[PDB]
């Protein structure tokens, strides 16, 4: 069987905080 | 590993110790002290590193 992973998978890849900002 | 063994060959203990730097709380920590902390001042601030 197979699935579709629509936009899951992202976890924070840094242990700082940030707010409102689109990082790369 | 004899006593008689050049140096080269005599054994030697080794150790290292690894810690990654800041990017979360920490447990390990030096001996400095603490002190008080004051607000709405330009102060000289110093958390955990």
């Amino acid at each position: 069987a197979y699935t579709n992973s629509f936009t899951r998978g992202v976890y924070y890849p840094d242990k700082v905080f940030r707010s409102s900002v689109l990082h790369s | 590993f004899q006593p008689t063994n050049g140096v080269g060959y005599q054994p030697y203990r080794v150790v290292v110790l690894s810690f990654e730097l800041l990017h979360a709380p920490a447990t390990v920590c030096g001996p400095k002290k603490s002190t008080n902390l004051v607000k709405n001042k330009c102060v000289n601030f110093n958390f955990n590193g």
